[PDB]
RNA sequence: CGACUCUUAGCGGUGGAUCACUCGGCUCGUGCGUCGAUGAAGAACGCAGCUAGCUGCGAGAAUUAAUGUGAAUUGCAGGACACAUUGAUCAUCGACACUUCGAACGCACUUGCGGCCCCGGGUUCCUCCCGGGGCUACGCCUGUCUGAGCGUCGCU
RNA sequence: CCCCGGAGCCCCGCGGACGCUACGCCGCGACGAGUAGGAGGGCCGCUGCGGUGAGCCUUGAAGCCUAGGGCGCGGGCCCGGGUGGAGCCGCCGCAGGUGCAGAUCUUGGUGGUAGUAGCAAAUAUUCAAACGAGAACUUUGAAGGCCGAAGUGGAGAAGGGUU
RNA sequence: CGAAAGACUAAUCGAACCAUCUAGUAGCUGGUUCCCUCCGAAGUUUCCCUCAGGAUAGCUGGCGCUCUCGCACACGCAGUUU
RNA sequence: ACCCACCCGACCCGUCUUGAAACACGGACCAAGGAGUCUAACACGUGCGCGAGUCGGGGGCUCGCACGAAAGCCGCCGUGGCGCAAUGAAGGUGAAGGCCGGCGCGCUCGCCGGCCGAGGUGGGAUCCCGAGGCCUCUCCAGUCCGCCGAGGGCGCACCACCGGCCCGUCUCGCCCGCCGCGCCGGGGAGGUGGAGCACGAGCGCACGUGUUAGGACCCGAAAGAUGGUGAACUAUGCCUGGGC
RNA sequence: CGCGACCUCAGAUCAGACGUGGCGACCCGCUGAAUUUAAGCAUAUUAGUCAGCGGAGGAGAAGAAACUAACCAGGAUUCCCUCAGUAACGGCGAGUGAACAGGGAAGAGCCCAGCGCCGAAUCCCCGCCCCGCGGCGGGGCGCGGGACAUGUGGCGUACGGAAGACCCGCUCCCCGGCGCCGCUCGUGGGGGGCCCAAGUCCUUCUGAUCGAGGCCCAGCCCGUGGACGGUGUGAGGCCGGUAGCGGCCCCCGGCGCGCCGGGCCCGGGUCUUCCCGGAGUCGGGUUGCUUGGGAAUGCAGCCCAAAGCGGGUGGUAAACUCCAUCUAAGGCUAAAUACCGGCACGAGACCGAUAGUCAACAAGUACCGUAAGGGAAAGUUGAAAAGAACUUUGAAGAGAGAGUUCAAGAGGGCGUGAAACCGUUAAGAGGUAAACGGGUGGGGUCCGCGCAGUCCGCCCGGAGGAUUCAACCCGGCGGCGGGUCCGGCCGUGUCGGCGGCCCGGCGGAUCUUUCCCGCGCGGGGGACCGUCCCCCGACCGGCGACCGGCCGCCGCCGGGCGCAUUUCCA
């Protein structure tokens, strides 16, 4: 359950919450895993995807074991497009179809130095809690 | 109308009574609020007893309630007078006082000093600064206690 | 419903006369609504018969007597197999029904013991029924945070908390309950009257305290004793079949006479 | 058989019931309990690269600064930026800013007429002329200055 | 002059239904109009809640439609097929904004009336051409007509507000 | 306001219009939502500023209780008659 | 169950009405909506708990409430309500009687010891006792078991009647009492008014029906009241222009 | 005829301050109806209610007795429960209607004028310096102004107070700063930010799965986390969250210690001598409203108009008289209390687009009205726009093919798509308008058959094949039932232990103060009674409350039994 009689648990309000979300709290929300690979490395589950990491496409049509690089990041719409994850419209042009961020895996980040500080604040975290429980 | 056999009843809602209903629906909400700030003020207070000043015993009035005994407001002058306590001090000790009771006979009077002077035994002046001057008891009995009376303090029993 | 909920309009009505309705209607303007239909029950926009009040009487009380009369009753049939199964609780392979146990269970902290001692006392298939519960609700109550819903569980009484709470949370089936604070809303659930529990041996201890045995005051509810019982011998096929009553009966006339 | 009419069914229309959804309501509760001459609420008129409405803002006008965040915004354009840099974009909001009416204040409501001090062109204080700036509501209190009275006195 | 773990049974007292949801099951008689009105029972029906069905559901929920198959005295119900595309029901309790033919009822929709009434105030149109997919109606030219300077002309006021 | 017609006062005048008191009151019209089953009326009484309504008797239903004995072994009651 | 045929039957519903197929009103058609509700108070019935009690509010103690604005507990458990006592306008008063023995003159009156203790008549479900049968494969003896049972009893509830007691009231009477002897206080007999007593039945919770007060089954006036907006139409006055 | 004091008055764009409007759920002061009820109506009622005006605050108002009472007396205000639908009012009709006591929530008490003493000992504004400065303050210094004796400040106010003499005991309280230490309850106060568990595991359905089966224990893994939401269906483990006395960073609060700057020489009792109270107010008369308040509850106007052992109250007018009880005509005060407006949250046995707010949407919008005011309708393609390229007919709208989609039998007002009503297709009928009830017939539509439906099941008899056993013992296991209650555990009624009784506790208006402790009372012992527990023996219900052996019976497994038995099959 829970039991912080400040959060919500209210489908209307998360909904609401959700839907007319702002750019910055949308990053967050679109967040998506690290492969196994990473996972091992970084000592972090997942991570805010972004303009060019490369990424595996894991559920639905475009499933499957290539891995593109990211293209662009539509908050707004709650999707990402990817590299070859794109479709022929009627006359010829490619369009780049939508994948939701959470429906995909990131095999290679973009490290910059901040991303570099949040995986660093994340790991720590995972390991306070890992020290607590011990 | 009428039919056959009943109380000749008088309902007063001929007024706009529903403009005026008062719902409960606060009750637990406040009984919550009460106790939460009751508790609160306890905690202000540290070792004063929650319960209040320590208050006289006192006779209602009229033959009906008459036999029966309760707290009253606050000691009177004379009852201070009597047990020697200085009635601008006794606020300060945790003693209620009213002014305005009269004392008309010696059994209230003698009971209700009898009671300050127990109050006086069994309290614990805690000394202005940690440095002990007169008045303030022992550093024992203030180790061994700095504890709150819990309920009302030294309960009348009829 | 709010009060002004069909009566913020002015709408008079247009009198016989003109064919229409004696409806008060909706007065003046170039609109759609503008001698419509307001104020009765019936008209669109209007106003609900009797529009409901917050001061219905939602509460009702209980004599005190009669409530722990009824949590006496859960108790007693907390015991009885049948009772319990019949409740659904499979509690097919469970060793002894009033089920107690040692009293390091207030001392768990982490549910992956609450858990195992389940399984030991194998009353896990209950919760394992419960997880096969879990489905969506029918219909508007979905729409308002009730959307999904499942089984009660194994009661789990317990005298004090020393991490147990904590432990039993998650598995989804189980209420906690302690001694001195029983309440019949979880011991009878749907006002049905069985329903398996597991007990903490300080607790099952302190049940007699609490109620009082047949002889002997609750001395802990103040002025109570168990209510008394009308009929003793339940078993009214042992008394039938008796020497002592089958002695006084004539014999059964048993032969139908058809017309 | 013929047309027409009636009935039933199939399929198609018309129409938007039903069912299923719900970023809206309705009710109950909790905490706090803050507007204004330092110009409120309200109104007006403005402001977007393409924008009418809703919203957001005020001639610094879909916003400036700051702090937090850390790559977008995105209908299309265009762009920026080096996202190893105060740094896109959101959020916060303490600095800055805030057109005109409005208690509404120079007097009027035409958006009309003014007065008084200072500044720039205009002069070379020559007042004009133009532009800018600052004052110019009523009531009232504490003081201040100037006064009034065959009001009550004193000295001359 | 004996025992039913065996008399063999039309009566069996040794143990007892195929039957016994004892709110069950069974037998005999009698009777059955009904407004207003009253009461009982509804495994009749609607929506939500606590319980409960190791219920049902993308291998197709709700709804919808059906010259298909049935049940019930009836309220109603169940199955088949179609359509649909995401939720829904049985039982035990509780709760109610719970069942429509009517209210010159309310809101929305649709007919017959009906291709009907009607498109009749103020004399008037015709020929050719152009454009154009297309001309009774536009435009140009030609003719014939009217308003007849108290104008169907030429300019303002108010009002409109870009005409 | 009226050289007077109760005329006119924004299609409204023997008392304008707007919002509220207001869901004003109504012994009077109208309507009042599923099935089966069982029982089943009254339009007469007295009183009423009562006569298109109430009250009160009556007539209806429901809940019962107390007894009775077809369990070879009955008292009481009647829209009769003697 | 779809269509068609034929014989017989068969006027359109709703409604008010003594009477509706009506030349009585409402109704073109379909969908959705649409009217006996809730609160309070009373009464009776029923269900449950406890019972001369019952009670829960209000308050408090236990939790951040996930479920909790629940649940539990309280010398508050009873301040208090209702109930357990009436009757009188009130001052006030306030439900026991009998018997026996003795002492006062047994005076159907006054005082002292013992015993019983809510009176009695009729009817009363039911219990209880039970003469006597009625047999057993024989003549008698004879405990056991029934079945019935004439006859006789205790008699619940309830009803009818008669007694009794309490309060009000009247009438008539004769005595008692003492810190205060008094315009003091107390009793008796016989009527008669009381929503009385005569070995208690209430309290709380829940459902039902009925009756009310509330918008009160839903729809409906003509009116009434408060506070505001309009003389752009029109009525009349005035100012300034125009026209014949 | 001047100059100077003061008094009363003006004027300043004089210096510096304040007030004005809004909101209005709650609150304070006025004002104040009528529908309505009374079955009519006028008093009454509706109601001191709607509308009207005024003024506030986070609450307001009230409040420290000119009180209750009549007691063995209580002791400010507010709030709840009760008092109580009571006392009372009332065309004594309809109807209306309090208070005290009692129990709670809370709890807090104070200050002037006066009377007096103190060289006005007081206040405001200037100006110079040091600190402090986003709530203009401290300290110092100025013959720098003014207010003020027509009275400022200290002491002091009815609970008495002052001044005196000696009885006693001793001396911390406040603020302006500047630091510094412990981050100080949802279990680290408040605010902000950023963080923290576990499957996208194997098969398989599907357009897409979050489904279905499985995975070292219902399956793997976390679980202080299986709330909720999102993500191409239904997700504890995909993502955001959720849990946690979990983490880190900011900021702010609140309280603890140190230093400085100031202020501040601040008691009590005892005896004496003095001191003491708010006027056009009380009170009366009155008229009008108001109240349950009745020969006047409260407020008013007008007239009268006080006193000081007075005055007020003491619920029936007055006189006499005793008692009781307060101390009016000046003021401040937190708290429990209220809150349909605001900001910010949480929840629901509510509504689910004719509902729910007028308003799920560019709604107080469009639109109407001169104006006050009135006031709608209107949600849904799909997982994704993949929103139909291209070919062709047409002036075009419109089509026909093609394509996208799981689907366009989802085509931009597009989910589902009812009925009325219409078009057509098929079938059937047709001069008494249609339609209907009952009864048959004919035709259709489908549905069940049968290409014999002769439907199964027992038992038996026969003829064919078939494996293994029943019967019988033997060994093992399990179950039932039984009495000898045999032996022991188990418990009901009774009796014995007075044995738990102090190693058994509660309760009691039983007793005792021979006890103890604390102040005749409280607490604890100590007797006593009632109730609940140990020891063994005896009798009895030997009770579903169990064990152990023995018996009998049953069943299963395994041994043996080979075929006049044993099932199977046709
Ligand atoms: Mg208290
Ligand atoms: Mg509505
Ligand atoms: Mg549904
Ligand atoms: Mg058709
Ligand atoms: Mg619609
Ligand atoms: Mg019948
Ligand atoms: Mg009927
Ligand atoms: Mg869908
Ligand atoms: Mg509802
Ligand atoms: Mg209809
Ligand atoms: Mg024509
Ligand atoms: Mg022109
Ligand atoms: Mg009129
Ligand atoms: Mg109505
Ligand atoms: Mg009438
Ligand atoms: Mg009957
Ligand atoms: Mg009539
Ligand atoms: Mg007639
Ligand atoms: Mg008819
Ligand atoms: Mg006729
Ligand atoms: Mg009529
Ligand atoms: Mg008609
Ligand atoms: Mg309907
Ligand atoms: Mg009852
Ligand atoms: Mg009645
Ligand atoms: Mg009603
Ligand atoms: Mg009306
Ligand atoms: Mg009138
Ligand atoms: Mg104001
Ligand atoms: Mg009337
Ligand atoms: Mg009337
Ligand atoms: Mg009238
Ligand atoms: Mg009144
Ligand atoms: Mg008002
Ligand atoms: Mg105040
Ligand atoms: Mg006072
Ligand atoms: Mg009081
Ligand atoms: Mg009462
Ligand atoms: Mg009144
Ligand atoms: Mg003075
Ligand atoms: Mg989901
Ligand atoms: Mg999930
Ligand atoms: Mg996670
Ligand atoms: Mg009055
Ligand atoms: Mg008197
Ligand atoms: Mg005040
Ligand atoms: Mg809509
Ligand atoms: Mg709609
Ligand atoms: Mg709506
Ligand atoms: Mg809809
Ligand atoms: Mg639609
Ligand atoms: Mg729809
Ligand atoms: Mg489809
Ligand atoms: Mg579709
Ligand atoms: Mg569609
Ligand atoms: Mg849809
Ligand atoms: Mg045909």
């Amino acid at each position: 359950m829970k039991f912080n009689p400040f959060v919500t648990s209210d489908r209307s309000k998360n909904r609401k919450r959700h839907f007319n979300a702002p750019s910055h709290i949308r990053r967050k929300i679109m967040s998506s895993p690290l492969s196994k690979e990473l996972r091992q490395k970084y000592n972090v589950r997942s991570m805010p995807i972004r303009k060019d990491d490369e990424v595996q496409v894991v559920r639905g049509h475009y499933k499957g074991q290539q891995i593109g690089k990211v293209v662009q990041v539509y908050r707004k719409k709650y999707v990402i497009y990817i590299e070859r994850v794109q479709r022929e419209k009627a006359n010829g042009t490619t369009v780049h179809v939508g994948i939701h961020p959470s429906k995909v895996v990131i095999t290679r980040l973009k490290l910059d130095k901040d991303r570099k500080k949040i995986l660093e604040r994340k790991a720590k975290s995972r390991q306070v809690g890992k020290e607590k429980g011990k | 109308a009428p039919s056959r056999n009943g109380m000749i009843l008088k309902p007063h809602f001929h007024k706009d009574w529903q403009r005026r209903v008062a719902t409960w629906f606060n009750q637990p909400a406040r009984k919550i609020r009460r106790r939460k700030a009751r508790q609160a003020r306890a905690r202000r207070i540290a070792p004063r007893p929650a319960s209040g000043p320590l208050r006289p015993i006192v006779r209602c009035p009229t033959v009906r309630y008459h036999t029966k005994v309760r707290a009253g407001r606050g000691f009177s002058l004379e009852e201070l007078r009597v047990a020697g306590i200085h009635k601008k001090v006794a606020r300060t000790i945790g003693i209620s006082v009213d002014p305005r009771r009269r004392n008309k006979s010696t059994e209230s009077l003698q009971a209700n000093v009898q009671r300050l002077k127990e109050y006086r035994s069994k309290l614990v002046l805690f000394p202005r600064k940690p440095s002990a001057p007169k008045k303030g008891d022992s550093s024992a009995e203030e180790l061994k206690l700095a504890t709150q009376l819990t309920g009302p303090v030294m309960p009348i029993r009829n | 419903v709010s009060e002004l909920a069909g009566h913020q309009t002015s709408a008079e009505s247009w009198g016989t006369g003109r064919a229409v309705a004696r409806i008060p209607r909706v007065r003046g303007g170039g609109t759609h609504r503008s001698g419509q239909g307001a104020f009765g029950n019936m008209c669109r926009g209007g106003r609900m018969f009797a529009p409901t009040k917050t001061w219905r009487r939602w509460h009702r009380r209980v004599n005190t007597t009669q409530k722990r009369y009824a949590i006496c009753s859960a108790l007693a049939a907390s015991a009885l197999p049948a009772l319990v199964m019949s409740k659904g609780h499979r509690i097919e392979e469970v060793p002894e029904l009033p089920l107690v146990v040692e009293d390091k269970v207030e001392g768990y902290k982490k549910t992956k013991e609450a858990v195992l001692l389940l399984k030991k006392l194998k009353a896990w298939n209950d919760i394992k029924k419960v997880y096969a519960s879990q489905r969506m609700r029918a219909g508007k109550g979905k729409m308002r945070n009730r959307r999904r819903i499942q089984r009660r569980g194994p009661c789990v009484i317990y005298n004090e908390d020393n991490g147990i709470v904590k432990a039993f949370r998650n598995i989804p089936g189980i209420t906690l309950l302690n001694v001195t604070k029983l309440n019949i809303l979880k011991l009878a659930p749907g006002g049905h009257v069985g329903r398996f529990c597991i007990w903490t041996e300080s607790a099952f201890r302190k049940l007699d305290d609490l109620y009082g045995t047949w002889r002997k005051a609750a001395s802990l509810k103040s002025n109570y004793n168990l209510p008394m019982h009308k009929m003793l011998n339940t078993d009214l096929s042992r008394i039938l079949k008796s020497p002592e009553i089958q002695r006084a009966l004539r014999a059964p006339r048993k032969k139908i006479h058809r017309r």
